[PDB]
């Protein structure tokens, strides 16, 4: 049973640092968009 | 068990805050030395909100002295009630940021933010629980805003869950200390406006007016402005301090305060100010008290609250009161001026009663005022920084540092979105 | 701050020192007299 | 039946001169008091040792031998009276043993005989519940704003109606978790009284 | 836990090697 | 044995316990030391060697309340693990006190409830004091009766809660901490009985004679209520009228269980002497709205069913022959489906007075519990107040932040019309 | 007559048993020169005109602190040479205490445990007390333990000995005497009271309200708790324990006789009048976790077997009440194959505060000790610091080069192991 | 991946005492 947690729990840890399809992902691609578009809404402020 | 953290920026938040602790000390007692020699124990019940146990019964306050010059080191060790403070707690640069924003943010301040961080950090663990942030500085120096606002940034992200408190100066348009006072200014608000939940704000020409039309001095020293500003302070923080009829620690006068968490901004005031030719002659009765809170006169910021419909405002009385003629005048003052209260805020004023008045008054009362007549003075600010910027004049020593336009342009936009929001917010109605 | 040595004596049977009284009249001797002088001395 | 008959037209005049439905009518709260009032039994005397009460003398002297009665004096030792407390752990009094639902009443219809549920799942009120749980992720999905106008009052729907009543509290429902098993020993099915 | 006992297991049976 | 529990929660819970036990002190001859020099056993247990503790705990979230009673004159009546202390408050926050905060202190109040419950033979019912337009009084007295209906059934609630005034408050968020605590004081409290601040300021401005009075005046008397409601337990009388007869008696249908509450004689010193506290004029002074606890006009609605607590020299035809003239009388309305709405209780000790109140030493009292259709008219007045408020999502992202969802204001309010829609059906003629 | 010769060995056990003996003389009313101004023949004997010498010896290889108590408040009570001094101590090093400079001591030592022999009448047991983590108590401590098993056979032995904490701990190499001190301990001592440093560090932080406590305030309370061991044989009671009693009520099996301890009302000076003190409500902390004198979770484990001391005003109803609501908690869990799972002994004599000490006075008390199968934790974590540090031979050139093998590290960690095995299959459902 | 290797050098090492 110790075992069987351990390669669960292990198995989440680890494929949520590399799984596309991780929330870690998810929030890495939404704050990514954001700072993405923070940059270019203050580059057009300035040229404009 | 609620600790406040004071940290003094520039040459203006030394000043002031060596004028604010000789006050909160003579409140609870502690002399010039630091031992305690107050004649009641309820002085002695909260001491740990402002200071901190040493060997001996010394009381070391929880304050950190920063500034870019030695000059404003010594000044504050060498006035009365400056040796209390921690040797540790004094750091300083010695190069200055000559009142430019960028020399204070980014060539000097970051060798100077890792050192009081350091000094911040050791503080911070040492308390049980913290109740909040407090600073002093300004807005148009560099050593204080520049570097001030840094912090304040940088505690952000460290102490997220907890309090911030500014007592800031602005510009004021009348009267003007150094010519790139709106450069500092606008880029500082920028920083405040997401960083600090809270901003009491303070202005010199509007604490002028009071120290000569409340108390009629013909030649108020530049001192005289620092205790109008230091009787502030201590009443903000009169309920934890000291027990009360009502209670209200600084969360809730940041609940009851703040409807949007832009909409931070405060215009402030001490009530019971007089001249000593006339204290013989004033009625220190509650309906007095609550005539001159609410004037115009009484502000200590440029805004007219004739102009700007007040959204909430809280009220902390210190003294003897009853309970009802604390909450009977905050009544008749909505509904003899409904037209310059908000409409979609019920029960604008908030209120809370001390049982300790301070020393020399028996009653005191100090208004907190969150008013869209604060964004006047914001328009004043954006006025000579839009008259500056569009021939870049005073530039190129802000570009030397590392620091483009880029910044210049977005600093200016959010100070926009400051006014816009207060004026739009104004003009909203029912349904 | 100024304390007498009977009010001393009393103030370390408050204080539950466990001593004796030959030992408290030793102790209140080896400092009217005042407080934080007596804190010092027993401190250092 | 002549007074089921005066009942079913008060509430239906009664609900259209108010403007709810006639199960949401305040006159028909009695089975919901009924069943709250069981499962509160049920929940006493199912209880452990400790959560009914860990009193020294009333564990020891009720359990002193195979009778569980404890003497509560009252008074002086001169003219005293006792209270003879009769407790037997992990059993309901026969006077109290009753699990009462009506088939009858046709306002309980969807309910399937409004009765006492021990089951978790079943426990309160869940069909409406989950309706409204759907209902508000349907509305926070499609971004609408239900609060913005003060011209429009809302609608008066009870807590039965929500799925937050007494019952459906997510409280009872982790105690009737965690006392379950001792629960099912005192009572051993819960009916459907539908049928 | 278990790689020290058995290495003192080793460490006994190690010792039946050299008599 | 006839045993309560108090449970004394938020800034204005311990302020209103502190003068309702300085009043039972004085009422069983207990000292503030503790030492008395059989009817005790309600609101008192005794303790080892003739030492009496009170059979309460003062939880609240703020330190400033709580250790003002430890520093304060009653520092040996009270256990120190009763007192219930916390770092920092809820800050007029229902979510703080719901959430965030509150469930942590919440398992340490479960603790001394339980002991409390164990060392009593017999419980008679739960006296809850808190104010709902608070953080702590509301948010953290939400989940303390929440507790307490899933564990302690069949044990009746009385309900004490100091509500928002429509015509002055001392809190800008009062709409929202108040509303948010409907759905507790809903399920969970069996009786409830309503208190209102600047109505009972009224009542010293008038009947006391005194221009400026504070907090402590206001609690004192708030004590004549409490203690006349409860004691029938304590003191033998000609109607013992137990706790459990409230609950049987003041609801017809178990949501609306709100009632009001009022003092009859409410005199001064100097005005005792010179009036006739005849029990025809207590009886009418109490059935006059000024006289009520919270701003009420009985002649809007009707009332369902009143409880008469009678205290003193009252014969029992002096209150037969007061209370048949209020029946006849045509500004008192009484709803048309309850002909018997009367509930007369009648003991046998005059009240008694503190050192320095405002009250006067009165032969005869009366306080009545009484519920009317007029109780929907205060929910009314918070109605409109929130839905402005909540119009414009102003002071939401307090309570967003502290673990709450925005969705939640929307049953709450919602939660509001269903108590609304409920008194104007019970009210509606048939 | 009921009487026990108390050895203490090791920096640990002086300090230990100078507040031990600071503590005895007053039950007795022994000054401190020795002159009293039939109880104290268990622990003080009578020699001449009214002078009472312990039944103790205080054997060291260090003379730094023996002396200590020689120029102490206490020089006259001892016997002179009673306390045994050396040249140079062990220095944590368990071939030092064994083997090199152990074996010129411990003659000596034996001919005064002759000489105690021979003075009192009837011998009941024997008390060590000893640090496993230092060399004098670790290395000394076992090789008198081996001699007086050879020279006083089928004696009883109550071990009192301290060990290292998971996280605190003086010194570097505590896990290598541990282990070797573990040796001895199984097969030479037939009792072995766990103890434990900073256990009783929050034991003084959070009931003492001590911030900055020292060693010497440990060495009270553990004081107390042996004082409440032996207290039966002094002072008569409703129920009397020996020290022949507690093994074979305690201990099942050859290999298994560790066992914890709590002594359960522990208050400061200022918190004595406002507590209550009831038999089950201080039976209730003997039994909670953070009132033990050792590391362990009881939760972990299941009390295999339990022991209570009272003292003072406790009615023997109350204890069979108290020993009730224990069994029927959840959160205390017994093996299945112990039905009865207690012994009760009540004394009648209150415990004795020392002047000037820490604890107040109590009226009632309890000494839990019970051995349960939780102790096999603090062999675990223990066995895992030899197990990082033994992995690379850390530490080992100074066990090798004065007199210990390699080989027995093998045989000190097997039987070690073995024990662990025992703790497991013992807890076992069966 | 310490543990297999030495486990199999214990149990060739034991093979060789056979
Ligand atoms: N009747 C009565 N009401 C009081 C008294 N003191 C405070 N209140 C009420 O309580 C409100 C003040 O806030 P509280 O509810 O006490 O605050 P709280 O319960 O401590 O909640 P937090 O402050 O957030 O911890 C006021 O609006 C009053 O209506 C009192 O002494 N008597
Ligand atoms: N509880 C308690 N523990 C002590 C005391 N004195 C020493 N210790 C413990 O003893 C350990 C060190 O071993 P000691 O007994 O002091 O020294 P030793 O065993 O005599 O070895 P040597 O000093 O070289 O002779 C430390 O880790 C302490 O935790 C004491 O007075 N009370
Ligand atoms: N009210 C008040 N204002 C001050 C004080 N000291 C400085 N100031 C204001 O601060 C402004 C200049 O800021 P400065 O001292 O250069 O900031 P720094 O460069 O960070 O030290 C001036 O306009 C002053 O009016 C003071 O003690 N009280
Ligand atoms: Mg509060
Ligand atoms: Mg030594």
């Amino acid at each position: 049973r110790r075992d069987a947690m351990l390669g669960s729990l292990l198995g989440d840890v680890i494929g949520g640092l590399t799984d596309p399809n991780s929330p870690l992902a998810e929030a890495e691609a939404a704050l990514s968009h954001a700072d993405k578009v923070r940059r270019k809404k203050k580059e057009s402020l300035h040229n404009e | 068990m609620r600790e406040i953290v004071h940290i003094q920026g520039g040459q203006c938040g030394n000043q002031i805050g060596a004028k604010f602790w000789e006050v909160v000390s003579d409140e609870h007692g502690i002399d010039p030395t630091g031992t305690y020699h107050g004649d009641s124990d309820l002085q002695l019940e909260r001491i740990n909100v402002y200071f901190n146990e040493a060997t001996g019964g010394r009381y070391v306050p929880r304050a950190i002295l920063m500034d870019l010059e030695p000059g404003t080191m010594d000044s504050v060790r060498s006035g009365p009630y400056g040796q209390i403070f921690r040797p540790d707690n004094f750091v300083f640069g010695q190069t200055g940021a000559g009142n430019n924003w960028a020399k204070g943010h980014y060539t000097e301040g970051a060798e100077l933010i890792d050192s009081v961080l350091d000094v911040v950090r050791k503080e911070a663990e040492s308390c049980d629980c913290l109740q909040g942030f407090q600073v002093c500085h300004s807005l148009g120096g560099g050593t204080g805003s520049g570097m001030g606002t840094l912090l304040i940034s940088k505690i952000r992200e460290e102490y997220p869950d907890r309090m911030m408190l500014t007592f800031s100066v602005v510009p004021s348009p009348k009267v003007s200390d150094t010519v790139v006072e709106p450069y500092n200014a606008t880029l500082s608000v920028h920083q405040l406006v997401e960083n600090a939940d809270e901003c009491m704000v303070l202005d010199n020409e509007a604490l002028y007016d009071i120290c000569f039309r409340t108390l009629k001095l013909t030649t108020p020293t530049f001192g005289d402005l620092n205790h109008l500003i230091s009787a502030v302070m201590s009443g903000i923080t009169c309920c934890l301090r000291f027990p009360g009829q009502l209670n209200a620690d600084l969360r809730k006068l940041a609940v009851n305060l703040i409807p949007f968490p832009r909409l931070h901004f405060f215009m402030v005031g001490f009530t019971p100010l007089t001249s000593r030719g006339s204290q013989q002659y004033r009625a220190l009765t509650v309906p007095e008290l609550t005539q001159q809170m609410w004037d115009a006169k009484n502000m200590m910021c440029a805004a007219d609250p004739r102009h700007g419909r007040y959204l909430t405002a809280s009220a902390l009385f210190r003294g003897r009161m009853s309970t009802k003629e604390v909450d009977e005048q905050m009544l008749n003052v909505q509904n003899k001026n409904s037209s310059y209260f908000v409409e979609w805020i019920p029960n604008n004023v908030k209120s809370s009663v001390c049982d300790i008045p301070p020393k020399g008054l028996k009653m005191s009362a100090t208004f907190i005022g969150n008013s869209t007549a604060i964004q006047e003075m914001f328009k004043r600010v954006s006025e000579q920084f839009t008259a500056m910027f569009r021939r870049k004049a005073f530039l190129h020593w802000y570009t030397g540092e590392g620091m483009d336009e880029m910044e210049f342009t977005e600093a200016e936009s959010n100070m926009n979105d400051l006014v816009s929001e207060y004026q739009q917010y104004q003009d909203a109605s029912a349904e | 701050g100024l304390l007498t040595p009977d009010q001393l004596r009393s103030a370390l049977d408050r204080l539950h020192t466990g001593l004796d009284a030959a030992e408290k009249d030793r102790i209140v001797a080896r400092v009217k007299v005042h407080y934080m002088d007596f804190i010092r001395s027993l401190e250092s | 039946e002549q007074q089921q008959a005066k009942w079913d037209e008060v509430s239906s005049t009664l609900a259209y001169r108010v403007g709810r439905a006639p199960t949401e009518l305040a006159m028909q709260r009695g089975p919901a008091w009924r069943t709250r009032a069981e499962l509160t039994e049920l929940l006493y005397r199912a209880q452990p040792r400790d959560a009914r009460g860990s009193n020294p003398d009333e564990v020891w002297t009720a359990s002193l031998r195979d009778a569980w009665e404890r003497i509560l004096p009252l008074g002086s030792i001169f003219s005293g009276l006792a209270i003879k407390i009769r407790d037997r752990p992990g059993e309901l009094p026969a006077t109290r043993a009753a699990r009462v639902g009506r088939p009858l009443d046709p306002l309980l219809a969807p309910l399937g005989g409004g009765g006492t549920t021990l089951s978790p799942a079943t426990l309160g009120h869940p069909a409406a519940a989950a309706a409204h749980a759907q209902h508000v992720a349907t509305l926070a999905a499609n971004g609408v704003m239900l609060g913005a106008t003060t011209n429009k009052p809302p609608l008066g729907r009870s807590l039965s109606a929500r799925g937050r009543a007494w019952e459906d509290s997510e409280m009872l429902k982790q105690r009737v978790a965690e006392y379950g098993t001792r629960l099912r020993a005192l009572a051993p099915h819960d009916p459907d009284f539908g049928a | 836990k278990e790689k020290m006992m058995m290495s003192l297991e080793r460490d006994k049976l190690a010792a039946r090697v050299d008599a | 044995m006839r045993e309560v529990i108090s449970i004394h929660i938020g800034q204005a819970g311990i302020q209103v316990g502190n003068a309702c036990w300085e009043l039972y002190c004085l009422e069983h001859g207990i000292q503030p030391d503790g030492q008395m020099p059989d009817a005790f056993n309600t609101f008192f247990s005794e303790t080892g060697a003739g030492k009496h503790v009170p059979r309460c705990i003062f939880l609240d979230l703020e330190p400033t309340v709580v250790d003002e009673v430890r520093t304060g004159t009653y520092r040996q009546l009270f256990h120190p693990e009763q007192l219930i202390s916390g770092k920092e408050d809820a800050a007029n926050n229902f979510a703080r006190g719901h959430y965030t905060i509150g469930k942590e202190i919440v398992d340490l109040a479960l603790d001394r409830i339980r002991k409390l419950a164990d060392n009593c033979t017999g419980l008679q019912g739960f006296l809850v004091f808190n104010a709902v337009g608070g953080g702590t009084g509301s948010g953290l007295g939400s989940l303390l009766l929440e507790r307490l209906s899933v564990d302690y059934g069949k044990k009746s609630k009385l309900g004490f809660t100091v509500y928002p005034s429509p015509q002055v408050s001392t809190a800008v968020v009062e709409p929202y901490n108040s509303v948010l605590s409907t759905h507790s004081l809903l399920e969970h409290t069996d009786v409830a009985v309503m208190l209102d601040n600047e109505a009972i300021y009224d009542i010293c401005r008038r009947s006391l004679d005194i221009e400026r009075p504070t907090y402590t005046n206001l609690n004192r008397l708030i004590a004549q209520v409490i203690s006349s409601l409860t004691a029938s337990l304590r003191f033998d009388g000609a109607l013992n009228v137990d706790i459990t007869e409230f609950q049987t008696n003041l609801v017809p249908y178990p949501r609306i269980h709100f009632m009001l509450s009022s003092y009859a004689p409410i005199i001064s010193a100097e005005k005792a002497y010179h009036e006739q506290l005849s029990v025809a004029e207590i009886t009418n002074a109490a059935f006059e709205p000024a006289s009520m606890m919270v701003k009420c006009d009985p002649r809007h609605g009707k009332y369902m069913a009143c409880c008469l607590m009678y205290r003193g020299d009252v014969v029992p035809k002096d209150v037969n022959a007061s209370v048949a003239t209020i029946k006849t009388k045509r500004t008192i309305q009484f709803v048309d489906w309850c002909p018997t709405g009367f509930k007369c209780g009648i003991n046998y000790q005059p009240p008694t007075v503190v050192p320095g109140g405002d009250l006067a030493k009165v032969q005869r009292a009366v306080c009545m519990i009484s519920n009317s259709t007029a109780i929907g008219e205060i929910f009314s007045r918070l109605d409109h107040k929130f839905d402005l408020m909540y119009a414009k999502r102003a002071f939401v992202h307090w309570y967003v932040g502290e673990g709450m969802e925005e969705g939640e204001f929307s049953e709450a309010r919602e939660d509001l019309a269903a108590l609304e829609k409920d008194f104007e059906e019970v009210g509606a003629e048939s």
